[PDB]
């Protein structure tokens, strides 16, 4: 016969054997998440052991076929998934000694103790206490030690650790047909053999800096609001034409300034719109909470919950003897189950949290049926852009309203609008700039553009210029500011941060084109809209089989991501701030610095 | 054809070169197993017909 009938017997094996080890293995994991004892950790651990040692030998078996005989654009893909190489192509020795790096990096995150100055009674973990210190606190000083403190203890001994680091993965990356490894990180963008859609691993680069060089006016209104708020707030520490002090920004790595809205209110007498009161009048649980989040899908005409997932999974906090993980999580464990494991209880996060996990799982729904290399999202940032969505969607007013526990008699003024459109800004807007000087410090560090005498000296120069912030005090080369953040410490990518932020927008600006809404883009609700539903269902249905580009030209009318749904979105946060901006300067200077 | 039974397990030679009644690369037993588990979902649970 053919090669391509003989690589799809081959497929046909491997999905049929995979699905039965993998719905084991997150059987095993999903049992010691609900039930933290010895035999779940034994069990799960047998379970990982013999899914990775299935893997490796099918992506071992699948690379007698060459892709260029193949050419049917799906089997392609499952043969490039199985041949990416999941057995580890480098030495032995090299191998065992990335382990130990990777482990002594997260070890050394997870351990990092910093104890008051000149007083050995307390040794805090960074996030327990000292995180609620960074967010809270508003001690200057205070702050700036807590920052310096963490910096000196993290990447003073994780330096050399991260340059092995580096250099291992480069290694590894150059072993791989990769040109480096932010070459890797960026391959899953990668859209090859499907001329008129397809994408170029580089092409992201120029794609990130131009939604950049777009974002940034908003970016530099905002800046410029929120330092004359922090200067309001702490009158000697900062400068009007300087940048701010980064341990000020609200939390250790800036990352993000949800912090900042209590001393950034735009008007302290305007409550925020909170719906806990209410629901605790109208005595709610978890269950229902979830029942009312469902219902929303059903308006918007996807398909309801299984019985199956009401019975498994776990919505309440089983509290007394039970002993359990409570970071919210949809599970799609294969063969039609699907469970929340969420310790859901009566307040709007949780409501707005269950909203993102039920939208999780229609996602998992939808690619149900696509084999199981395919089954997940088209790209990194698809999964949680619609979750996020429908996060959007669930807050507005008039959801609320319509669900009834907003009273008919509130309306919504100039200022309910401007508060909420600054909150959400701060915890969106602001963390664009961080992940972009992230991710390119970290492409230039493992391309080799940056030197390692020069490591961090290029880090703080481009969070000058680019993030506008400024360190408090200077540090030399023996620091390593990067590696005291989680995702740089424990080796996650970045820029899916940027591509979800970018998708989620435009997902909402056409699901809203086809709601028919009027007015702003903010006060959107596609609750009983049936057109919206379908669109975003074309796409959740696919899953990786069409490419991307494909998936995001039939939502949004685009193959390529842009930034205008989003300044579309803050559009009047961004008349507003050009408003409050007249007496304040625009732009921030490199030149100043806390120290000296 | 209609109405047909095959019991008789033999590898399946999908490849170019005869398997010899072993698995192996292109060498794969026909039969396959269902698993069944009370947690299925709807679809994938098993069904008397
Ligand atoms: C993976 O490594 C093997 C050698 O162990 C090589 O034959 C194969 O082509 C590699 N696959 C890719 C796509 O890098
Ligand atoms: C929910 O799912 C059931 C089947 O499990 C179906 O009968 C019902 O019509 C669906 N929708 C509603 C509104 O209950
Ligand atoms: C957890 O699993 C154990 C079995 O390992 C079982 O005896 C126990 O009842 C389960 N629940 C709790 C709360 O321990
Ligand atoms: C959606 O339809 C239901 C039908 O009863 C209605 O009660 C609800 O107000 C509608 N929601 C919106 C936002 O139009
Ligand atoms: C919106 O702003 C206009 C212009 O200042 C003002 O006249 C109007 O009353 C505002 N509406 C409110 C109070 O939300
Ligand atoms: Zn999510």
């Amino acid at each position: 016969s053919t090669i391509e009938e003989q690589a799809k017997t081959f497929l046909d094996k491997f999905n049929h054997e995979a699905e039965d080890l993998f719905y084991q293995s997150s059987l095993a994991s999903w049992n010691y998440n609900t039930n933290i004892t010895e035999e779940n950790v034994q069990n799960m651990n047998n379970a990982g052991d013999k899914w990775s040692a299935f893997l490796k030998e099918q992506s071992t078996l699948a690379q007698m076929y060459p892709l260029q005989e193949i050419q049917n654009l799906t089997v392609k893909l499952q043969l490039q998934a199985l041949q990416q190489n999941g057995s580890s192509v480098l030495s032995e020795d090299k191998s065992k000694r990335l382990n130990t790096i990777l482990n002594t990096m997260s070890t050394i995150y997870s351990t990092g103790k910093v104890c008051n100055p000149d007083n050995p009674q307390e040794c805090l973990l960074l996030e327990p206490g000292l995180n609620e210190i960074m967010a809270n606190s508003l001690d200057y000083n205070e702050r700036l030690w807590a920052w310096e403190s963490w910096r000196s203890e993290v990447g003073k001994q994780l330096r050399p650790l991260y340059e092995e680091y580096v250099v291992l993965k480069n290694e590894m990356a150059r072993a791989n047909h990769y040109e480096d490894y932010g070459d890797y990180w960026r391959g899953d963008y990668e859209v090859n053999g499907v001329d008129g859609y397809d994408y170029s691993r580089g092409q992201l680069i120029e794609d990130v800096e131009h939604t950049f060089e777009e974002i940034k006016p908003l970016y530099e209104h905002l800046h410029a609001y929120v330092r004359a708020k922090l200067m309001n707030a702490y009158p000697s520490y900062i400068s009007p034409i300087g940048c701010l002090p980064a341990h000020l920004l609200g939390d250790m790595w800036g990352r993000f300034w949800t912090n900042l809205y209590s001393l950034t209110v735009p008007f302290g007498q305007k409550p925020n719109i909170d719906v806990t009161d209410a629901m605790v009048d109208q005595a709610w649980d978890a269950q229902r909470i979830f029942k009312e989040a469902e219902k929303f899908f059903v308006s918007v005409g996807l398909p309801n919950m299984t019985q199956g997932f009401w019975e498994n999974s776990m919505l309440t906090d089983p509290g007394n003897v039970q002993k359990a993980v409570c970071h919210p999580t949809a599970w799609d464990l294969g063969k039609g189950d699907f469970r929340i494991l969420m310790c859901t209880k009566v307040t709007m996060d949780d409501f707005l949290t269950a909203h993102h996990e039920m939208g999780h799982i229609q996602y998992d729904m939808a690619y149900a049926a696509q084999p199981f290399l395919l089954r997940n999202g088209a790209n990194e940032g698809f999964h949680e852009a619609v979750g996020e969505i429908m996060s959007l969607s669930a807050a507005t007013p008039k959801h609320l309203k319509s669900i009834g526990l907003l009273s008919p008699d509130f309306q919504e003024d100039n200022e309910t609008e401007i508060n909420f459109l600054l909150k959400q800004a701060l915890t969106i807007v602001g963390t664009l700039p961080f992940t972009y000087m992230l991710e390119k410090w970290r492409w230039m560090v493992f391309k080799g553009e940056i030197p390692k005498d020069q490591w961090m000296k290029k880090w703080w120069e481009m969070k000058r210029e680019i993030v506008g912030v400024v360190e408090p005090v200077p540090h030399d080369e023996t620091y390593c500011d990067p590696a005291s953040l989680f995702h740089v410490s424990n080796d996650y990518s970045f820029i899916r941060y940027y591509t979800r932020t970018l998708y989620q927008f435009q997902f909402q600006e056409a699901l809203c084109q086809a709601a028919k809404h009027e007015g702003p883009l903010h006060k959107c609700d596609i609750s009983n809209s049936t057109e919206a539903g379908q669109k975003l269902f074309n796409m959740l249905r696919l899953g990786k089989s069409e490419p991307w580009t494909l998936a995001l030209e039939n939502v949004v009318g685009a193959k390529n991501m842009n930034v205008r749904p989003l300044l579309n979105y803050f559009e009047p946060l961004f008349t507003w701030l050009k408003d409050q901006n007249k007496n304040s300067f625009v732009g921030w200077s490199t030149d100043w610095s806390p120290y000296a | 054809k209609p109405f047909e039974r095959d019991i008789s397990t033999e590898i399946y030679q999908a490849g170019n070169k005869p398997c010899n009644g072993v698995a192996g690369p292109n060498c794969y037993s026909p039969l396959q197993s269902y698993g069944f588990r009370p947690t299925y979902g709807v679809g994938h649970q098993p069904y008397r017909v």
